[PDB]
């Protein structure tokens, strides 16, 4: 009997090496821990959330500290278009003399690493200019990380541990978080913007010593108490304005010009100032909605039980759903992860087209890395959302609690939903692959005019509805006689139209038949991932092959070779197979983004337009042409700065290959091999004296799927990140 | 210094700190974890 | 090895379109497809596919197009055999197309 | 531009008069079918300090001395509505007299 | 751990019951939790403190008589080469420390050479040990201060004392280059007893032992 | 039975009236826990006492004609630099507060050092306690007023008082909230 799995007494009784792996894997599965109630579980989750907050704040404090220490933030401030950002210095004793000489980029002395995280543009936009301010930010963020540490320890002692009902208070939690965590937080952010970033972009240094002596607007809060709010939007920054000086600038703190800055190719500071102010006001207003100790407010259970449509449209409607969401933590986790992943996808799709940071659009590799990072994060988070929804369905779903409601009715015709998802996925894949293979074999025969080029009329029609006059559709917001163009004609239309009719920026790029085909491939990937995740969630508790899946836990290997074979029958394996489809889908979207933007930056958009139709052109002009500088990182002739990216490329290849090692072969042959190794160690001289305390045992089937998926994913991420940053940094 | 009071680390700090967390801290981690796992009640 | 063998060569396979060796590029990409399609049969199991087949059987049962022979997922040994066969076919045809296009367009 | 004192005062007087003489009978009917005698009722049940926070306040049920049920919290809410509407009207006037037309032409 | 404590109102560590002298409850990280470890750490503390006492009194003597600076004294000219001086130093210490360790094994006392305990005068009393421990720890801190004022000030203890007496408002540590570092450090040290008190107040009945790699106090945690 | 809070009936469940300066002011219910109640009593007395000494220092400094203002007192040439207080400023008050906490663990009242009644002159009456609490609350309101004078009016407290006496209609909240903020910055 060991004591490493203190949460699981049964795991401590395991005499094999499986105990270590299972204790590490079931580290934060508090619902399966031995002798644990609901209230202690909620308190443990509260402390864990405090721990993740402290970790996040410590990590960003370290980012500030390393940028202020070894970066070139002052040199970047003086020249953003020329000087490259620096993340951290490189001190590797295994480096050679050419290796040190090949990493002193950005006008530095020692070996440094070029920063593509975007923090330089972000901190230059929000008024941070010197490394002193970054140092102060780092020490303050470390201080608040320590504060969150102490608070997480604070809510674990007696007379301070919150009760179970305190966590289940839904209306007051939503009221407080929507009012303060969103509303007054955005109000503080737009106050910081107006006080610091707006004058710092106009050559007026605002710091802690003089922000009480300087004034943000020359009228000085008289518009705010009075009604004359248009005095703030009176003298905005002109087109010939520099983000560092006050050359041709104006005195405006809140304005809605729209579009982009003509110099920095980014959204106006007053635009985001009024944006965050309006968001703050709307969220504070919306935060006064749910019912609290006072007599006014809204009750969530009342709204859920009241919204039951007549004539049995949704059966019982949302009746009995408040207790289902409140009692099940996995339901709330799945909803939160779904919204977080969807909004991370939204952030990725809105950052590149509407850059909010000065000189971010000029930094091509930084934008590519940011988009790829947040898209892969969003995909993983959506996969986790569906997995935790499946966990809700099997673990803490009570059908008699909500009988005839939307949840039970959805579970009733789950076969119809799964079958229709399978139909749309099969149809999309069939015809997308058919047209891709058709166009590719047509281009092979020397006759590229025979390929099927279906023009994306719908999205071009939408773009023309937004003011893009390239396609010639004289719809609303593109014609002067439409009411939508006239409404806002003097507010933000001359900025938005100028920004959307310029093809140099990334705002609403022109799209051809190859764009539409890869969009359909993206839809295919989304549909198939949704199909498998939905099928795993709905069949998590029951199936015709196995009606009692809810009794076997969420993550169990199989049921055996009987009944034909039940391999990968759990919803955990459904998630595990869905991660491959998620990786493929985000790979498709990032391939599309990277190739279209690379052809835009190089200037040959026609190459992408005529080459993205067929898959051979995709391969040759994306995975082969752009990989020339990547694999030349360390030639036998010599080494350059891209040697780290080529090594990371081959590293990701090797880790993906080891993922294949864990994925193809299954446990049962490895057990006999380990048994032969056990006999070898036990029956040899000079080594039988040294004996294991944990019995060597091959990796479990669920563990095998986890480690194969893990190796596959990290190898995938590393090789694609290496290729992306090497192809975007080799030329620009 | 001109407001170096948010203390700037020395220019020789990597030579001490990189091997400290690359060689010593992993060693303490392995030793502590191996004492943890092989602990009988 | 990578850069000077699989990237220094195979430049004629991708540029074989419009020429006599375009079928080698078609064979190359189809072999990529078949090699990649095999990993479905290799990573996955039978229970998930059996449940998906059950959903499809329900769909065909709703409008009475149920086959008399009950649709079943491939056996675990059958699935492994299909996966290894498609993997070998894809890899062999990939190397075949690359080798033949490189040695004909140059040698 | 509209005078801000008279605009804010008129808007908040109109909103308070509406909330007392007009929508107060319509109010508390939603609470009879929301937290009423046979409805969900109490938010929490336990008797620890973290549960008394969810319990209703002590100054919201004291039978406010107005002839109707118009309490302090209702006064604050309807005055907030009046201030919101007055600031909305003042903001529209500020956009109007600056020479900028937000309406479609 | 003695009624007088490292900060007033502190609680003694469970292993620091106060049986050994010089106890003040000062064990934040709890380095020594074994009685053999505790007595070895006491012997090592007495060794380092005795060498600190000898070094510090030599420093004051050399600064009083006018001899040049100690950290630059290693480069000064001296009779006998430093190679054979070092060799005979190890040659005599491989016997002296051997006798010290063997006497500590057989008796535990801090004797010298063949004399264990080396007390020819005979003022062997517990109060003498307590006074020796206090003066030793003070000399430990004094040598650390001497090294610091040799590093940043570049002057001896006598020159540092004269600069403190000349203008104590500005010729202190807190106005030097290591000034605000020391200010933050002493502010953290002032906050430190209150966080310990807060841990004791919230942890009314819990062990709250500091679990660390240098001690096995975490075995009772799990 | 109590003089109570606001117009009239607002019955507090956890505030019976035995507490010094008890009027039932708990519209949101933060002090239900008894240990938290006594801790918040002591902490209210602490912020009140510090508010007392803060505001009295402010008007004493202004009345005795010191040149520097109370909000600009940090950056001026004094005999001991700012780097020289914060060692012993933190040290002596950490000692004092640690002693008072290790005494409050068993006494439950305030106290300077050891002598926890802290009454060289005595006169410890409940009327004195109610006076202390209520004049302390007045001191918190006064210090908040002083801080907002320093922020908005950017002038000394008694100077602002004399401005209110000299021009009562012309130095009100409307003038100092609308007419001033473009003028006070470099007045
Ligand atoms: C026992 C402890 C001990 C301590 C604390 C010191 C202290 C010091 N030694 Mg001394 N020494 C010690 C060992 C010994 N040293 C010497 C003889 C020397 C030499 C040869 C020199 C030092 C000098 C120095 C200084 C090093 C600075 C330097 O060279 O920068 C570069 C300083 C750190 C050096 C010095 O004075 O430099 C300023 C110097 O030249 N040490 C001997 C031989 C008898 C030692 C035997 O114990
Ligand atoms: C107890 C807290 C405390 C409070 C409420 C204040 C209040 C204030 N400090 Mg003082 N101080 C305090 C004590 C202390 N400060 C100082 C020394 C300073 C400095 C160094 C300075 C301030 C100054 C300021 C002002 C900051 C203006 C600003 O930009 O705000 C945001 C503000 C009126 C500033 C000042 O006087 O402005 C001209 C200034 O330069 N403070 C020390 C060191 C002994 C303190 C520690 O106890
Ligand atoms: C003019 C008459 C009218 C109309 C048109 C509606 C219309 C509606 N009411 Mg209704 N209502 C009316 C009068 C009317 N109301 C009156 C007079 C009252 C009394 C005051 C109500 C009270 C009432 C309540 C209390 C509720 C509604 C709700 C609804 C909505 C859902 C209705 C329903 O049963 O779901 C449609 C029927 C179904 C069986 C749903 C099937 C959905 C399928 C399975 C999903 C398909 C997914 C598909 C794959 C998506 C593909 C997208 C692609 C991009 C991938 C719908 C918008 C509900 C609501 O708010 O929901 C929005 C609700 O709770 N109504
Ligand atoms: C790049 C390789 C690849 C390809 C092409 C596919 C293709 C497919 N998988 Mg996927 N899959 C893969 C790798 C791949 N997988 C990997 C590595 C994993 C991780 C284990 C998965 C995991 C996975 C799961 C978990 C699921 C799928 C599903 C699907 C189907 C999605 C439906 C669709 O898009 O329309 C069809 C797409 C096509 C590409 C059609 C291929 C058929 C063409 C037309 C050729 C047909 C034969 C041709 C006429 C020649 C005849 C002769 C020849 C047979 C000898 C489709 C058959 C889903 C499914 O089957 O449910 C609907 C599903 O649930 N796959
Ligand atoms: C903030 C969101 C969130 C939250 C609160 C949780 C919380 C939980 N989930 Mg969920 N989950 C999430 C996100 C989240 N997860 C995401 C994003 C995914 C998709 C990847 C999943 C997928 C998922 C599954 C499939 C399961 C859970 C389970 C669990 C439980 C325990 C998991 C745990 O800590 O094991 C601790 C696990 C480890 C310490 C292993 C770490 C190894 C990681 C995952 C691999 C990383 C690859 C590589 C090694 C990284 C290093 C690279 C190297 C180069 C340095 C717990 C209820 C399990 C559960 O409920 O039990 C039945 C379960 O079955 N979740
Ligand atoms: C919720 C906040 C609030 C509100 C709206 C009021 C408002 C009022 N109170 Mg209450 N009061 C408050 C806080 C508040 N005070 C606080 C914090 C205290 C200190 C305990 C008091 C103590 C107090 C007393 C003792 C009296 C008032 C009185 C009054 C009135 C002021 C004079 C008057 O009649 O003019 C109109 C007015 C109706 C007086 C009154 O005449 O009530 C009608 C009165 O006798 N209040
Ligand atoms: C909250 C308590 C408090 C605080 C923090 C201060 C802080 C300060 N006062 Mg003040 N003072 C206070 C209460 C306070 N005083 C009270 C109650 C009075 C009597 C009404 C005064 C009367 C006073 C005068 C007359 C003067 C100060 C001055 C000062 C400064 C230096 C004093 C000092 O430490 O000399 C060292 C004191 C030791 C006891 C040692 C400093 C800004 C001086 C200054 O420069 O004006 C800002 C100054 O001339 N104060
Ligand atoms: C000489 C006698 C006198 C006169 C005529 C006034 C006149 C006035 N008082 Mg003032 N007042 C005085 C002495 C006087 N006060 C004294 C000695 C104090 C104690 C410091 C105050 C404290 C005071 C406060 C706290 C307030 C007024 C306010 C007001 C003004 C309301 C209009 C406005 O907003 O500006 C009004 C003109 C009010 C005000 O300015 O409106 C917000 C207000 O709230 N008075
Ligand atoms: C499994 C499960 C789960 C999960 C789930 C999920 C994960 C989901 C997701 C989902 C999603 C992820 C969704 C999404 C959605 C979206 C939407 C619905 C959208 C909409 C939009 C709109 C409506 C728009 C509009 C507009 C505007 C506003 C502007 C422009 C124009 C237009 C008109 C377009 C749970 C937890 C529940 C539990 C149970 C089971
Ligand atoms: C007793 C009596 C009376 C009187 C009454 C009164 C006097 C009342 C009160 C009061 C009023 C008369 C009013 C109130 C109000 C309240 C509130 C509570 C408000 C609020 C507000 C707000 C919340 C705002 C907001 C905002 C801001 C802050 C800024 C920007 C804009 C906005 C709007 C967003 C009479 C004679 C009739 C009759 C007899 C009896
Ligand atoms: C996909 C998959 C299935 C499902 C696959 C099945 C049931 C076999 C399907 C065979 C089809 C029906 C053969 C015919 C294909 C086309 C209909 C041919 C078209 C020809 C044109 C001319 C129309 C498994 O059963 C399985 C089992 C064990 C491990 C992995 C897997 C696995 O990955």
């Amino acid at each position: 009997t060991k004591l490493f799995p203190k949460f699981s007494q049964g795991l401590a009784q395991d005499p094999s090496t499986r105990r270590i792996w299972y204790g590490l894997a079931t580290a934060h599965d508090f619902e399966s821990h031995d002798g644990m109630t609901e209230e202690n579980l909620y308190q443990k989750i509260f402390a864990s959330h405090f721990g993740q907050l402290a970790i996040i704040f410590l990590w960003t404090s370290g980012n500030l500290f390393h940028v202020a220490w070894q970066g070139n933030f002052e040199q970047w401030v003086t020249d953003p278009i020329h000087v490259r950002p620096i993340a951290h210095a490189i001190w590797d004793p295994h480096f050679g003399q050419p290796a040190v000489e090949a990493f002193t980029r950005g006008g530095a002395s020692g070996p440094v690493n070029i920063a593509t995280s975007g923090v330089y543009q972000w901190w230059y936009t929000i008024g941070l200019r010197s490394n002193q301010e970054l140092y102060v930010s780092s020490v303050f963020l470390a201080l608040v990380s320590a504060v969150f540490l102490f608070a997480g320890w604070l809510h674990l002692q007696p007379n301070f541990q919150p009760s179970l009902s305190w966590f289940k208070d839904a209306e007051s939690r939503l009221n407080h978080h929507l009012a303060g965590l969103f509303g007054v937080s955005s109000l503080a952010w737009t106050g910081h913007l107006v006080h610091v970033a707006i004058p710092e972009s106009r050559g007026q240094h605002v710091g802690w010593d003089n922000f009480l002596s300087v004034l943000p607007h020359p009228q000085g809060l008289t518009p705010f108490w009075s009604g004359n709010w248009a005095a703030y939007a009176q003298n905005p920054d002109t087109a010939s304005h520099a983000f560092g000086t006050a050359d041709g600038s104006g005195t405006a703190i809140l304005t809605f010009l729209g579009g982009f800055h003509p110099q920095t190719q980014s959204l106006w500071l007053s635009d985001m100032a009024h944006h965050h102010l309006a968001i703050a006001v709307l969220f504070i207003v919306a935060g006064h909605m749910y019912r609290t100790n006072f007599g006014i407010g809204h009750r969530l259970e009342a709204i859920l039980e009241a919204h039951t449509p007549p004539a049995g449209g949704l059966g019982a409607g949302h009746k009995g759903l408040f207790h289902t969401v409140n009692n099940s933590l996995h339901f709330q986790l799945g909803l939160a992860l779904a919204s977080v992943g969807t909004i991370t996808s939204l952030v990725a799709q809105h950052m590149y087209s509407l850059p909010p940071y000065a000189y971010l659009a000029v930094d091509f590799t930084t934008q590519a890395s940011l988009y790829t990072h947040h898209q892969y994060i969003a995909g993983f988070i959506m996969c986790g959302a569906f997995a935790h929804g499946a966990i809700f369905f099997i673990r803490d779903y009570d059908p008699e609690q909500n009988k005839g409601n939307v949840l039970a009715r959805v579970l009733d015709h789950k076969e119809a939903i799964i079958s229709h998802l399978s139909w749309v996925s099969l149809f999309l894949g069939f015809h997308t692959l058919g047209l891709y293979v058709h166009n590719d074999v047509v281009q092979a025969f020397g006759t590229p005019e025979k390929q099927i080029l279906i023009e994306p009329v719908f999205a071009q029609w939408i773009q023309a509805a937004q003011g893009k006059s390239l396609y010639g559709f004289d719809l609303l917001l593109a014609s002067s006689s439409s009411p939508a163009y006239s409404a806002g004609q003097s507010l933000w239309l001359p900025g938005w139209l100028e920004a959307i009719n310029n093809n140099q920026n990334s705002l609403f790029l022109t799209i051809g038949p190859g764009d539409f085909l890869v969009h359909h491939a993206i839809a295919l990937g989304l549909h198939t991932t949704t199909l498998i995740l939905v099928k795993g969630a709905l069949d998590a508790r029951g199936s015709k092959l196995m009606p009692d899946k809810k009794d076997f836990g969420y993550s169990f290997p199989c049921d055996g070779p009987g009944r034909g074979g039940t391999c990968d029958i759990s919803a955990y394996d459904a998630f595990y197979l869905a991660v491959f489809w998620m990786l493929n889908t985000i790979g498709w979207v990032t391939f599309y983004w990277h190739w279209k933007h690379l052809t835009l930056w190089q200037g040959n958009v026609s190459q992408f337009d005529e080459s993205s139709t067929y898959l051979m052109g995709w391969l040759r002009d994306y995975l082969w042409l752009n990989s020339s500088q990547l694999i030349n990182g360390y030639n036998p002739f010599g080494m350059n700065s891209l040697s780290v990216w080529a090594w990371t490329f081959l590293f990701g290849h090797l880790v993906y290959a080891t993922g294949f090692m864990f994925l193809i072969s299954w446990r049962g042959y490895w057990q006999e091999l380990i048994e032969t190794l056990v006999w070898a160690h036990e029956k040899t001289p000079l080594a039988n004296l040294v004996y294991w305390k944990d019995k060597p045992v091959a990796l479990s089937i669920v563990q095998a799927r986890l480690v194969g998926l893990a190796h596959f994913s990290v190898g995938y991420i590393f090789t694609y990140a290496a290729f992306l940053i090497a192809s975007t940094a080799g030329r620009f | 210094a001109t407001e170096g009071y948010p203390f700037v680390p020395p220019d020789w700090a990597p030579a001490l700190f990189v091997p400290l967390t690359g060689l010593v801290l992993p060693a303490v981690g392995m030793a502590w974890a191996f004492t943890y796992i092989q602990k009988e009640r | 090895w990578l850069r000077d063998f699989l990237w220094a060569q195979s430049s004629q396979v991708i540029q074989s379109y419009g020429s006599a060796l375009s079928a080698y590029g078609l064979m190359f990409l189809g072999a990529h497809f078949v090699w990649a399609f095999s990993l479905m049969f290799l990573f996955s199991g039978r229970g998930y596919w059996q449940e998906l087949i059950e959903s499809i059987v329900w769909a065909h049962n709703k409008l009475r197009v149920a086959p008399s022979i009950q649709p079943r997922a491939l056996s675990i040994t059958q699935g492994r055999a299909v996966g290894v066969a498609h993997y070998l076919l894809g890899g062999i045809a990939t190397t075949w197309s690359f080798f033949l296009a490189r040695i004909i367009a140059v040698g | 531009l509209i005078a801000a004192p008279v605009a804010i005062g008129g808007s908040t007087a109109a909103l308070l008069a509406l909330g007392r003489f007009v929508f107060l009978p319509y109010q508390r009917r939603r609470t009879d079918m929301e937290v009423g005698p046979g409805r969900l009722g109490p938010k929490t049940t336990g008797d620890t300090f973290f549960d008394r926070l969810q319990k209703p306040a002590s100054f919201v049920e004291t039978k406010s001395k107005d002839p109707s049920g118009f309490g302090l919290i209702d006064v604050l809410g309807w005055g907030a509505l009046g201030h919101v509407f007055g600031y909305f009207l003042l903001a529209c006037s500020s956009l109007q007299d600056a020479g900028i037309e937000p309406f479609p032409r | 751990a003695g009624r007088e404590m490292w900060y007033p109102g502190a609680t003694p560590p469970p292993h620091l019951d106060g049986s050994m002298l010089g106890d003040y409850g000062f064990d934040p990280l709890r380095l020594g939790t074994n009685p053999d470890r505790l007595k070895w750490f006491r012997e090592a503390e007495l060794m380092n403190g005795r060498w600190a006492m000898a070094a510090v009194v030599g420093i004051l003597f050399t600064d009083l008589v006018g001899l040049p600076k100690w950290w630059e004294a290693g480069a000064q000219t001296y009779p006998i080469d430093n190679q054979t001086l070092l060799i005979i130093e190890i040659a005599v210490f491989s016997f002296l420390e051997s006798k010290r360790y063997e006497g500590y094994k057989k008796t535990g006392g801090t004797g010298f050479a063949f004399f264990f305990p080396f007390d020819p005068m005979g003022m062997r009393s517990q109060d003498k040990e307590l006074k020796e421990l206090k003066n030793g720890r003070l000399a430990m801190l004094a040598f650390l201060g001497f090294a610091s004022t040799a590093a940043v000030n570049g002057q001896g203890p006598i020159e540092s004392l004269q600069t403190h007496l000349a203008d104590p408002a500005h010729n202190n540590i807190f106005t030097s280059s290591v000034g605000k570092e020391s200010c933050v450090f002493v502010a953290v040290l002032s906050i430190l007893p209150m966080l310990i008190e807060a841990n004791k107040a919230l942890g009314k009945g819990q062990e709250s032992v500091p679990l660390f790699p240098w001690n096995e106090e975490w075995e009772k945690v799990a | 039975n109590r003089p109570l809070w606001l117009p009239d009936v607002i019955p507090p469940p956890h505030l019976n009236g035995t507490l010094p300066g008890d009027s039932g002011f708990d519209p949101l219910g933060l002090g239900l826990n008894e240990e938290r109640l006594k801790w918040y009593v002591e902490a209210e007395k602490m912020n009140g006492r510090w508010a007392m000494m803060a505001v009295t220092g402010i008007m004493g400094q202004e009345l005795l004609g010191v040149p520097v203002k109370w909000f600009e007192a940090g950056a001026a040439e004094y005999d001991l630099p700012v780097q020289a207080q914060v060692p012993i400023l933190f040290l002596v008050m950490g000692f004092l507060e640690t002693k008072r906490f290790q005494g409050f663990r068993e006494t439950g009242t305030s106290g300077f050092i050891n002598s926890y009644p802290f009454d060289p002159v005595g006169l410890n009456s409940p009327k004195h306690a109610v006076n202390e609490v209520k004049n302390g609350r007045l001191a918190m309101v006064a210090f908040v007023g002083f801080a907002v004078q320093a922020l908005v009016t950017r002038t000394q407290p008694i100077e602002g008082l004399q401005k209110h006496l000299a021009d009562p209609f012309g130095k009100n909240i409307t003038y100092y909230l609308t007419h001033t903020p473009e003028v006070i910055a470099g007045t």
